[PDB]
């Protein structure tokens, strides 16, 4: 039996990312602050509802994230969804502007 | 930006996996970058074969590299978009022990950083490496290098830059994406001490006496001038007069003597490492409509003498008499020698002659079609926004017509033009297969260079996909045959698809930069090849 616990984490340091490889998306927090994540993970699920007409889902919350900037501003985000409950199962996503060509891709995966 | 360390250094062929998650336009990037490589530099790639470190190059998140070798061997990313060739040939070059350019020891003397312009959360991504880290491999701070990031790069307002050079003229250039710079190859070079690039085969501009190892028959009648770009209107296409008493070109008079006189102009004996070579080279045809500039191949006859004639092309003459450019598919398995016959016809009606100079010969495919819009500048000013041009139809590998429309005043982007493959119609298409999926469009501005590591073509890829559609043919595929897809027209005479490709293809403010118009010659340069084996 587990009695009790308490655990801190951190993302991988910044710097020695950085440093192995410079082009690596270099994570974020997932909060409301950042509009953009927010767009990244309301674009790849409206990619996945235009993709899936059997049912539509909604965003609960953005459970991870990450951009980089090379070929323009490219974020990668994993988010939470429901039907339109419980949260129902977990996106993986993108969101890729250049200044021309634009991207969106999304995978998702069921409880 | 160099990684000090010697043991991160890559031992050549660098062995390679493409992971069957990456596209098929993905894949023929990658090899495409390979291609690159291999010219400019002795950086080689092989598939893999168990070796302890190697790339494999994947369709993961983003687009990334480790930096140098990792012995293990390393993943490097190719996310959309990361499609484009100089996006590839920048993830390879970190994969070779490179950094960023803003990110070398001394880059606060070169570019200014605004940390308060950065995004929260991404300001060491503009971290500098100490020189215990890094070399500079003896190299100055180079803007124009491919390893540069642009101004707006992790910025948090898209019209306000996070990085800017301190010399103001080059905001205007860092962080290009045309190709490597003349200092990453530098760079490159003193990294793997490489001397000789693997397909630059051989290259003339004749600005020497000794036309670059060049001979003249004795065979033939005559002799071509080596001739000095002095007289009025005769400059070379080297320098176009630029340099006074420097510009030289192979001049061959018809103006006088018999027709079917004639001169050979032959290399010096040259070793293929390939199947295959592309000779290309300029050249004008002034004189008589009759005359002919052939160009032959004299190869091995096997016994190890070089003495096998093979005619391999024939140009012949037009009221352009502008400088024009050739490119001659050559096969030379064993070694050769490539050989201009100037050939006279009907000299009482020539008031001039055939004329080469740059000459280029690199072990590559040749490109598919060429495109030269002249006085391009002038093009350039007389387009109305919304304005097209549209290239004469090329005739790919397969038999498939194709063609590019270029508008060169972009509506979509004011300062920039627009490249637009589409598919023609031909005489082929009712044997071909349609759509015509999975055939990689390489469409590339030629940097009108004769030394190939000079040279930063613009170029651009994609591959023709299910995925390209339209409402204005009912959502299917544009690439299906032109017949039920295209528009009927009466220039070519042919039905043109639904053409795709890229608004912004390059800004006029780059155009002009670089010797890509050189003497307001827009020559682009289009290849359109099956990539279904690399599936
Ligand atoms: C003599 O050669 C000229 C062309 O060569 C030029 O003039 C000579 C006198 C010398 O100065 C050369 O050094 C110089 O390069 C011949 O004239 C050209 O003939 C061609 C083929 O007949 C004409 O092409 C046609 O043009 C019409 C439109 O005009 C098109 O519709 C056709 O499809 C086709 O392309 C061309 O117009 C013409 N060019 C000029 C500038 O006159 C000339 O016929 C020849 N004469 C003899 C007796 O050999
Ligand atoms: C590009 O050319 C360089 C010379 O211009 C090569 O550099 C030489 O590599 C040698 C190893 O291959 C080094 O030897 C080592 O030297 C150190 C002392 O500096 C000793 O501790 C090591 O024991 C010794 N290693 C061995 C096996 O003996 C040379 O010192 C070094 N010379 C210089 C001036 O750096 C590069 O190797 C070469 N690189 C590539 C990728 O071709
Ligand atoms: C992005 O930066 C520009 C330039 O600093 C800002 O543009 C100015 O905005 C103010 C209002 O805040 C206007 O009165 C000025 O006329 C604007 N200047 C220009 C050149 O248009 C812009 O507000 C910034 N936007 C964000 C989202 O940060
Ligand atoms: C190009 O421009 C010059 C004047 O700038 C003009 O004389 C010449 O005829 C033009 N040539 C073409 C092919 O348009
Ligand atoms: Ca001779
Ligand atoms: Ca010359
Ligand atoms: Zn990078």
């Amino acid at each position: 039996y587990l009695a009790a616990y308490n655990c801190t984490l951190r993302p991988v340091s910044k710097k020695k990312i950085y440093m192995t490889c410079p082009d690596c998306p270099s994570s974020i927090p997932t909060d409301s602050s950042n509009h953009q994540v927010l767009e990244a993970a309301t674009e790849s699920l409206a990619k996945y509802n235009n993709e899936n007409t059997s049912k539509q889902y909604s965003l609960f919350k953005v459970t991870r994230a990450s951009s980089q900037w090379v070929v323009g501003p490219s974020y990668f985000v994993e988010y939470l969804i429901k039907e339109s409950s419980v949260p129902v199962g977990l996106c993986k996503g993108s969101l890729t502007r250049t200044h021309w060509e634009k991207f969106v891709s999304v995978t998702c995966d069921f409880f | 930006n160099g990684l000090r360390d010697p043991n991160t250094r890559w031992t050549f062929p660098i062995p390679y996996i493409l992971a069957d998650n990456l596209g098929l336009n993905a894949k023929g990037a990658i090899l495409y970058a390979f291609e690159m490589f291999r010219l400019k530099s002795c950086v080689d790639f092989k598939p893999y074969e168990g070796e302890s470190s190697y790339i494999i190059f994947q369709q993961f998140d983003g687009c990334w590299s480790e930096v140098g070798d990792q012995h293990v061997g390393q993943n490097i990313s190719i996310g959309q978009g990361c499609a484009y060739k100089a996006i590839i040939e920048h993830e390879i070059l970190h994969a070779l022990g490179f950094y960023h350019e803003q990110s070398r020891t001394d880059r606060d003397d070169y570019v200014n950083i605004w940390w308060d312009q950065i995004l929260s959360g991404y300001q060491h991504n503009f971290d500098t490496y100490d020189d215990s880290l890094i070399t500079d491999l003896n190299t100055p701070y180079d803007y124009e290098s491919l390893m540069h990031y642009q101004p707006f790069s992790f910025n948090k307002n898209a019209s306000v830059p996070t990085i800017t050079a301190k010399i103001p003229e080059f905001n205007s250039i860092i962080g290009q994406r045309l190709d490597f710079s003349a200092i990453d190859l530098e760079r490159l070079n003193r990294m793997y001490n490489c001397t000789t690039t693997h397909t630059l085969l051989d290259h003339c501009t004749f600005e020497k006496a000794n036309i670059c190892g060049m001979i003249q028959g004795t065979r033939d009648d005559t002799d071509w001038a080596h001739q000095d770009s002095a007289q009025a209107g005769e400059v070379d296409h080297t320098l176009l007069g630029q340099c006074t008493g420097a510009g030289y070109f192979m001049q061959f008079s018809t103006s006088s003597g018999s027709a079917e006189e004639a001169a050979l102009l032959e290399s010096r004996i040259l070793y293929p490492k390939r199947k295959q070579q592309c000779l290309q080279f300029f050249y004008k045809m002034t004189g008589s409509p009759s005359d002919r500039l052939v160009v032959w191949v004299r190869r091995d006859d096997s016994t190890g003498n070089v003495r096998k004639l093979v005619k391999v092309q024939t140009f012949q003459g037009d009221d352009d008499h502008n400088w024009k450019i050739a490119h001659v598919v050559l096969k030379e398995e064993q070694k050769f020698r490539y050989l201009f016959q100037g050939t006279k016809g009907d000299p009482q009606n020539s008031t001039g002659g055939i004329y080469l100079d740059d000459i280029t010969l690199t072990e590559t495919p040749c490109p598919t079609g060429v495109w030269t819009v002249r006085n391009f500048s002038q093009v350039l000013e007389n387009t109305s926004k919304g304005d097209k041009l549209q290239s004469p139809r090329f005739y790919n590998s397969e038999g498939y017509g194709f063609g590019v429309t270029l508008y060169p005043n972009s509506r979509e982007s004011s300062g920039y033009l627009r490249l637009a493959f589409h598919v023609c119609s031909g005489e082929n298409d009712a044997i071909l297969e349609w759509p015509v999926e999975n055939r990689q469009v390489i469409i590339t501005i030629l940097d009108q260079e004769p030394d190939v590591r000079n040279r930063m073509s613009s170029s651009m890829v994609f591959t023709t996909s299910k995925s390209h559609t339209s409402p204005a043919i009912n959502d299917t595929v544009i690439w299906d045959r032109p017949s039920r897809v295209g528009t009927y027209h009466t220039d070519c005479n042919c039905f043109r698809s639904i053409d795709l490709g890229w608004s912004g293809f390059i800004s006029h403010q780059m155009l002009k930069r670089r010797s890509f118009l050189k003497n307001d010659d827009l020559i682009i340069f289009v290849d359109f090849e099956d990539i279904t084996h690399l599936s």
